[PDB]
């Protein structure tokens, strides 16, 4: 079976400017996008499962643990659900100006949990062959990038496979996490027909992916720098301690404050 | 199998069959792979795109599977050509199906399907109904020719008989369902059900018949609301075999004993165990009741004991090696009609008459050394008017 | 008694069944078979305690089968097991109960036993009895008067009369006692034979001398045990322990030579103190005790010799501690059971491998030595690696046309000679022996029929043993199979199945059998169970083919011949054909070669 995961990047800062810039796309499009995608991921199967997870600058909260419209029950629930907390969620929320930025790797290493939950309690009879669709919205934050590597390694050894559809923007941060792993990395630029991206690129399973045409993978600059003025280097004279990028040949690392010998 | 019975319908049908609740599901469920991704692919499209597309867009390994799905799409008519869009039917009906628009059951469904073989078997108790009996008898594994006694079992009942519970249900199914046809029951109103199952005067006689085989129990006197047993959707062994042609079967079900007796010679019977002997006797009788080999060395394999598993293969091998040298010594000669003419004289002229009667189907055995050639009297009147034309040709 | 709609003796109303019948993995029908399970974890007391009260018929890898009698409960009674002492133990392991038949059935048999005691002192058979009623009522019919020769009550009997009397007590329901009290025996004194520590007893090798040294008096019984087990050895050992003069009966030359070496071999006894009472060879018989000689001497019927008669005295007049008789699947034979009466003995063990006869002759073995203490489990000493494993196989050829044509037409008997050599079979040995020979794996052909034998010897250039074949070039032959390397086949004949020392062989083919017996079928497969010195029983090291004639009476002579190996639990393996065959060159290909097989089959007469 599959298990999958949707990380949407529902930052209210972005998607509020979207909205009284009064552009075609919203985040009510884009989570009745995400909601579609999830509602065909359980339709191609019932051993087939799925979770949502929302972003926002302050936490990541989960929007996923008759026939009044002639509707399969379960999926009616699932609508319902998604759609009174993501309400609920936006709603309500504090105001901090000091912090705006996105918090898109901190759900990340809640999903990895809940995979690992639902793998450790699902009978040993059946494999499951997680994922995660993150769904970026908005820039990445500078100072996220140790945590957010030490998910994707995470996710790496745990073999889930990131699926990053960032739109609107391309996070340097989020290619190279998805290329780690190898799940796929499409940048859809009409983002009203966002959906059919979905339905083709990133909806087919990793079973099936290898057996399949999709759009190249993007060039990845795995790129280093000095920890001084923040530019790409391509010597770095690392110490055995603090293992940091450095600038030039230096008495003494100020990072480590150990007592180098030179020679 | 259901692939099978789907593929064998017309547009027409079909189309009907499509309906709104459930089928439109059921039948995705069939999609064995990747199919089910094109579809869902183009479940929102409302333009037809070209087939090229299609066919580019897998791989160039693993393509057998792209060409086995589209033909079984294409025979499922999901979509037309109109030039790949699919049925406007059918994806408004997989629309609305996505986002749009036990434990004594279980025994009671054992409990009939045992009586329903007993019955089957010359059993002197089991349950009595006309229908059941007369439904049985058109499906091919039995015939009575007599009202006043007992049908008898046919050769395809014992085959029938001793496959596994899902496949002989299965067929029964299918071969009711296909009698539903004859009978005049419409076949899209009661096929529907079977689908809605795993998520008017025809529907009540169908429930009626599904509840006598056991997949459904109203539980409250025929009410309109029915709870489906787990063989409506759609176990450890206890024979223990011996080197000495030798069966100990842990069962207290007279229809196991009654099923091993059909092919062995029964010993004798403890209370949770009962001993047999798979003896040239026992076995050329089920051979000639119409048993083969196959059947006799599958049920001993399904109903192994747990003690016999360890050991690969889990029959012994001279146990296996002896039914079926039983099986291949029941047949040797043989049976045929046909007429004799001789003297064919030329050689290249009697090569020309042995094409006469090969395209007809009248030619048994032939000989171009002696010149002579057998002919069925079936086709007398004809290869003999071809003879007596050659003959004027001459 | 109760007969289901099958051939199913039915029970449900004969007995109950234990609420713990799992754990019980026992069975006991009323018509006294019971079986075991071989996967329980009590297996081995299970097994302990039906091997002591009962006698295996056969002994799969899954599920025993055992089955009781009057001579096994009396043995289980002289190994000093008493009616309460089995039964309860048997009601505990039983899960459905005991039948009340198989009780009374164990009650009678257990108290009758011990009340008449047949014990010969100063050369006179004395029936003691210390219940005086046993003897008064057991004087009812005459023979027991016109027998005998004209508390503790005992009486003096005829000594030709014996065998009669006894097979008559069997019946009458009071068992003689045969025990032999040589602790406390006086009159004769004990010989000088000890066991050196050179010699090893294996696991099951102590338990059959337990069972037959119940105490310290030693038991006349058979001790039944494979061939490859070291059968020999529990003699010599039995001997050893006897510590009195012992007489060896072999079946021929070949067994008494081999018991003479293995006398030697384990015995410190010196060389001069052992004898070969034979007609080809001796050395001095009335000179010293431990003897070793054959049946058909000893019963001899004929005239007899000077020499020979002087030493036929010798042994009538002395009184022998030991008699072993090996193969005693033989000794109900006439000849072969005047032996009996004719020496006189304390003790008469008796050893064999292949206990099994088809005239139902094979039950007065329990009178004519004592009852079978012991049956050795070839399973369980094919597991412990004391016997090489044997791929047991029976090779079937197809009759060729012309071949099969003659022997249905003729209805004589010719064609045992006929489908014995068929080109089909004759290039299947022939193969099969080539490949062997390729593969450094030692050959000991097999054929009832010595003309077939010989026309194969003579045809392969092998050296055929059989009939006459003189002792000195006997034993050239087997000295050349285990030494030479260059030779690597025998072709031996019924001969060598009686009794043969011969070395560990890796495959044994039969090309003909003299029958459907399973006497002689389990004797040559004795031959390859010799274990090796450092196989491995799943290597499958050792082979057994079986050649048998398609569409002939051979099929049904090797399937009434195989009984006793599945029985076992031997899976006999068919095969059709041969691969590389038709590559290998092989005589009687072409139909001319046939032909005249065929031809000179015919002139055969
Ligand atoms: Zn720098
Ligand atoms: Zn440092």
């Amino acid at each position: 079976l599959n298990l999958l995961v949707i990380v949407v990047d529902a930052n209210p800062i972005w998607w509020g400017k979207q909205a009284l810039k009064e552009s075609q796309f919203t985040l009510s499009k884009c989570i009745d996008a995400v909601m579609v995608l999830g509602n065909s991921h359980l339709f191609m199967n019932r051993s087939n499962k799925l979770a949502v997870i929302a972003s926002h600058i302050q936490e990541s909260r989960f929007l996923y643990p008759g026939s009044k419209d002639g509707k399969y029950e379960l999926l009616t629930s699932a609508n319902e659900v998604i759609v009174e907390e993501i309400k609920d969620l936006m709603t309500k929320s504090d105001i901090k100006g000091q912090h705006t930025e996105t918090l898109l790797a901190g759900s990340l290493a809640k999903a990895l949990c809940y995979i690992h939950r639902m793998n450790k309690e699902v009978k040993d009879n059946q494999e499951m062959k997680s994922r995660i669709l993150v769904i970026k919205a908005a820039e990445d934050s500078a100072l996220q990038y140790m945590n957010f590597m030490n998910v994707i390694f995470a996710a790496q050894k745990q073999n889930i496979l990131i699926d990053a559809c960032v739109l609107d923007s391309d996070s340097g941060l989020l290619q190279q996490a998805c290329d780690i792993t190898g799940g796929l990395y499409l940048k859809v630029p009409q983002m009203p027909s966002l959906l059919q991206y979905l339905l083709w690129v990133f909806l087919p399973d990793q079973d099936q992916r290898s057996q399949l045409i999709l759009p190249p993978p993007v060039h990845v600059d795995y790129r280093a720098a000095c920890f001084c003025h923040r530019n790409l280097i391509e010597i770095g004279y690392v110490c055995s301690v603090c293992l940091s990028i450095f600038c030039n040949f230096s008495p003494i690392c100020t990072t480590c404050e150990t007592a180098f010998k030179i020679s | 199998n259901l692939q099978e019975f789907l593929g064998g319908l017309s547009p027409g049908v079909l189309d009907r069959l499509y309906g709104h609740p459930a089928t439109c599901l059921a039948v995705f469920r069939e999609l064995p792979s990747l199919a089910k991704n094109w579809v869902m692919r183009m479940l929102f499209l409302e333009q037809p795109l070209p087939q090229a597309a299609v066919a580019l867009w897998v791989k160039k390994e693993f393509s057998k599977a792209q060409e086995e799905s589209t033909g079984l799409l294409s025979g499922l008519r999901i979509w037309h050509t109109q030039l790949l869009i699919l049925n406007p039917i059918f994806r408004q009906n997989l629309r609305i199906a996505l986002l749009g628009g036990v434990p004594s059951l279980d025994k009671y469904a054992e409990e009939r399907w045992e009586v329903v073989l007993h019955f089957m078997v010359g059993s002197p108790s089991a349950a009595v109904s006309q229908d059941l009996a007369q439904l049985l008898s058109q499906a091919g594994l039995m015939k009575s020719t007599e009202p006043g006694e007992p049908p008898c079992i046919t050769s395809a009942g014992f085959q029938f008989l001793l496959l596994d519970t899902p496949a002989q249900l299965w067929y029964f199914m299918l071969q009711y369902l296909q009698t539903a046809q004859s009978r005049g029951m419409d076949l899209v109103e009661i096929l529907s059900f079977l689908f809605q199952l795993s998520f008017s005067d025809s529907l009540l006689n169908f429930l009626q018949h599904l509840r006598e085989f056991g997949l459904v129990f109203q539980r409250k006197r025929k009410s309109r609301r029915y709870y489906p047993t787990r063989l409506a959707i759609n176990q450890p062994g206890f024979i223990v075999v011996e080197t000495n042609y030798r069966l100990y079967a842990y069962t207290e079900s007279e229809l196991q004993i009654a099923l091993i007796a059909l092919f062995s010679e029964m010993l004798y019977r403890f209370p949770n165990m009962v001993v047999a002997q798979v003896t040239r006797e026992s076995v050329q009788q089920a051979i000639a009741s119409g048993i083969t080999a196959q059947q006799i060395i599958h049920f001993l394999r399904t109903r192994a004991h747990p003690v016999m598993l360890k050991q690969t293969p889990v029959l012994p091998p001279t146990i296996t090696d002896q039914i079926r040298l039983w099986e291949l010594e029941r047949d040797r000669l043989r049976f045929t009609e046909g007429v004799l003419y001789n003297q064919f004289l030329s050689q290249v002229d009697f090569e020309l008459l042995l094409a006469h009667a090969r395209e007809l189907g009248v030619l048994v055995f032939e000989n171009s050394a002696k010149r002579l050639m057998v002919v069925t009297p079936a086709g007398h009147s004809d290869v003999k008017r071809f003879w007596k034309r050659q003959k004027h040709s001459s | 008694t109760k007969v289901d709609e099958y051939g199913a003796k039915d029970y449900r109303l004969q007995m109950p069944l234990k609420d713990d019948h799992t754990s019980r993995p026992l069975w006991v029908a009323p018509d006294g078979h019971i079986f075991l399970e071989a996967f329980s974890p009590v297996y081995k007391y299970a097994q302990d305690f039906l091997v002591a009260i009962a006698e295996p018929v056969c002994r799969p890898t899954h599920v025993h089968e055992y089955k009781l009698t009057a001579y096994s409960l009396y043995a289980a009674v002289s190994v000093g097991l008493q009616t309460s002492d089995i039964t309860e133990y048997l009601r505990k392991l039983s899960k459905t109960g005991v039948p009340d038949g198989i009780m009374q059935f164990i009650k009678l048999c257990t108290v009758s036993y011990g009340k008449v005691k047949l014990v010969l002192k100063h050369n006179r058979y004395f029936v003691e009895s210390c219940h005086p009623d046993v003897i008064q009522h057991l004087l009812q019919d005459p023979v027991i008067r016109e027998c005998r020769l004209r508390q503790t009550v005992s009486f003096e009997v005829k000594q030709e009369m014996i065998e009669e009397l006894q097979k008559r007590c069997i019946h009458l329901e009071y068992p003689l006692l045969a025990e032999y009290d040589f602790r406390n025996d006086s009159v004769n004194p004990d010989i000088n034979i000890d066991l050196k520590p050179t010699a090893v007893l294996r696991p099951y090798q102590e338990k059959s001398l337990r069972k037959m040294f119940g105490n310290g008096r030693a038991r006349s019984g058979v001790i039944v045990l494979p061939c490859g087990a070291g059968k020999s050895l529990v003699g010599v050992t039995a001997a050893c322990t006897v510590r009195k003069r012992c007489l060896v009966l072999g079946n021929s030359a070949v067994s008494v030579e081999q018991w003479k070496a293995q006398f030697k071999m384990w015995s410190t006894i010196d060389d001069s103190q052992i004898c070969r009472f034979t007609s080809d060879a001796k050395d001095k018989p009335i000179g010293c005790s431990v003897a070793i000689s054959t049946y058909s001497m000893l019963g001899h019927t004929t005239k007899r010799s000077w020499e020979a008669e002087r030493v036929m005295e010798w042994l009538k007049t002395q009184e022998w501690g030991l008699m072993i008789l090996d193969e005693v699947h033989t000794i109900p034979a006439k000849m072969f059971r005047r032996v009996l009466t004719i020496v006189q003995a304390h003790c008469k063990l008796g050893l064999t491998a292949t206990l099994v006869r088809e005239d139902d002759k094979i039950v007065d073995l329990n009178f004519l030595i004592g009852p079978k203490l012991y049956e050795a489990n070839w399973m369980e000493l094919q597991n412990n690696g004391y016997i090489a494993k044997v791929q047991c196989a029976e090779v079937w050829c197809p009759m060729s046309p012309e071949f099969y044509r003659e022997y249905v037409a003729i209805k004589t008997k010719k064609r045992i000679l006929l489908y014995t050599m068929n080109p089909n079979k004759f290039r299947a040995c022939q193969f099969l022996i080539k490949f062997h020979e390729r593969r450094n794996d030692k050959i000991i052909v097999f054929a009832d029929n010595v003309f077939a034998l010989k026309e194969y010897a003579i045809r392969l250039n092998k050296p055929y043993i059989y009939g006459p074949t003189s002792q000195g070039e006997r034993m050239q032959i087997l000295q050349n199979f285990k030494h030479n390397p260059k030779i690597n086949t025998i072709f031996i004949s019924k001969v060598g199945d009686t009794s043969f020392d011969l070395p560990e062989a890796n495959v044994l083919i039969q090309i003909s059998s003299h029958g459907g017996s399973r006497r002689q079928e389990a004797q040559r497969l004795g031959r390859v169970l010799r274990a090796k010195k450092g196989m491995v029983a799943e290597e499958y090291n050792a082979f057994f083919y079986s050649l048998v004639s398609q569409d002939t009476q051979e099929m049904a002579y090797s399937t009434k011949r195989q009984r006793f190996l599945v029985d076992q639990g031997y899976s006999f393996k068919v095969i059709t054909k041969l691969a590389g065959m038709e590559e290998e060159d092989l005589a009687f290909s072409t139909k001319e070669e046939q032909q005249q097989l065929l031809q000179k089959v015919l002139a055969a007469t």
